[PDB]
């Protein structure tokens, strides 16, 4: 995150970590004890799907403090549509091997329904964007779990003020200060309605961050709400990567 | 109507035939006898941030 706060410890509490060898791989989203909503791109190059961990209740990761929980990823599920190393579709939902355990640092966003999404969520204005990628274009990634408010466009705005399909939308600010980057990727982009705070968008990715011109593109969940409901009715699969139709 | 104002919903708003309207909540909330408004009904409850509900009890 370009350009943005630092989270105060707990205040994010649906943030996931994904990590792969121990290495900073993506962020996610928590949208139950359970599930993970992450971007498909994260797991374009992975060799071994073995090695994937989920931690929540993550702040700062130089410390350990004993909120941290950490879980093996079983399955990693990609729309059919998603071509890899591309930007449409860009979405994963991952199931944890064991629930995590709710506490003040490890809650769940809430996943919305699609009219209440498309009716009424796509109109605020400003959303939070939330990881630990990196904290400028060509820079360190951060250590502490980083926050930033930006506000969505309609796509024809977008482009007019820059391909945005109807399966992404554009947030954040053309003039080079503020972006998530590199490192934030499928992270939560999260926004509040009355008191409540829903998943909307997943950090994506493109050319560069906060490239001047440019705004962030985010995976438009409102699109795949029925597609991952149907999938956490069902039952997993053995091996790790499943590719499940999409509508 | 559920395209305006969210139909007066706190969360999640359905159309029936005739002038009405139902008003739903995500799991671990219930619905007030309001019909519109939704409470929790778990300690984490989905979207809330502890640690701020807290500091407003
Ligand atoms: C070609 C192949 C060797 C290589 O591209 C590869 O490793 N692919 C998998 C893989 C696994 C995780 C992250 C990434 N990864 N690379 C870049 C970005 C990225 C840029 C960006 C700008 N603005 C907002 C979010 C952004 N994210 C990103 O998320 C790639
Ligand atoms: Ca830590
Ligand atoms: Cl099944
Ligand atoms: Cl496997």
């Amino acid at each position: 995150i370009v350009g943005g706060k630092v989270c105060p410890k707990g205040e994010c509490p649906w943030q996931v970590l994904l990590l792969v060898n121990g290495a900073q791989l993506c962020g996610g989203t928590l949208i139950n004890t359970i599930w993970v909503v992450s971007a498909a791109h994260c797991f374009d190059k992975i060799k071994n799907w073995r090695n994937l961990i989920a931690v929540l209740g993550e702040h700062d990761l130089s410390e350990h403090d004993g909120d941290e929980q950490s879980r093996r990823v079983a399955q990693v599920i990609i729309p059919s549509t998603y071509v890899p190393g591309t930007t449409n579709h860009d979405i994963a939902l991952l199931r944890l091997h064991q629930p995590v355990v709710l506490t003040d640092h490890v809650v769940p966003l809430c996943l919305p329904e699609r009219t209440f999404s498309e009716r009424t969520l796509a109109f605020v204005r400003f959303s939070l964007v939330s990881g630990w990628g990196q904290l400028l274009d060509r820079g360190a990634t951060a250590l502490e779990l980083m926050v930033l408010n930006v506000p969505r466009l309609m796509t024809q705005d977008c482009l007019q003020q820059s391909n945005i399909t109807e399966y992404m939308f554009c947030a954040g600010y053309s003039d080079g200060s503020k972006d998530s980057c590199k490192g934030d990727s499928g992270g939560p982009h999260a926004t509040h309605y009355r008191g409540t705070w829903y998943l909307t968008g997943i950090v994506s990715w493109g050319q560069g961050c906060a490239t001047v011109g440019h705004f962030g593109v985010y995976t438009r969940v409102s699109q795949y709400i029925e597609w991952l409901q149907k999938l956490m009715r069902s039952e997993p699969r053995p091996g790790v990567l499943l590719r499940a139709p999409f509508p | 109507i559920c395209v305006n104002e969210n139909g007066g919903c706190e969360q999640y708003c359905s159309d029936h035939t005739g002038t009405k309207r139902s008003c739903r909540c995500h799991e671990g909330y219930s619905l007030l006898a309001d019909g519109v408004s939704c409470t929790p009904t778990v300690e984490y409850p989905c979207g809330k941030i502890p640690i701020l509900e807290k500091r407003n009890a």
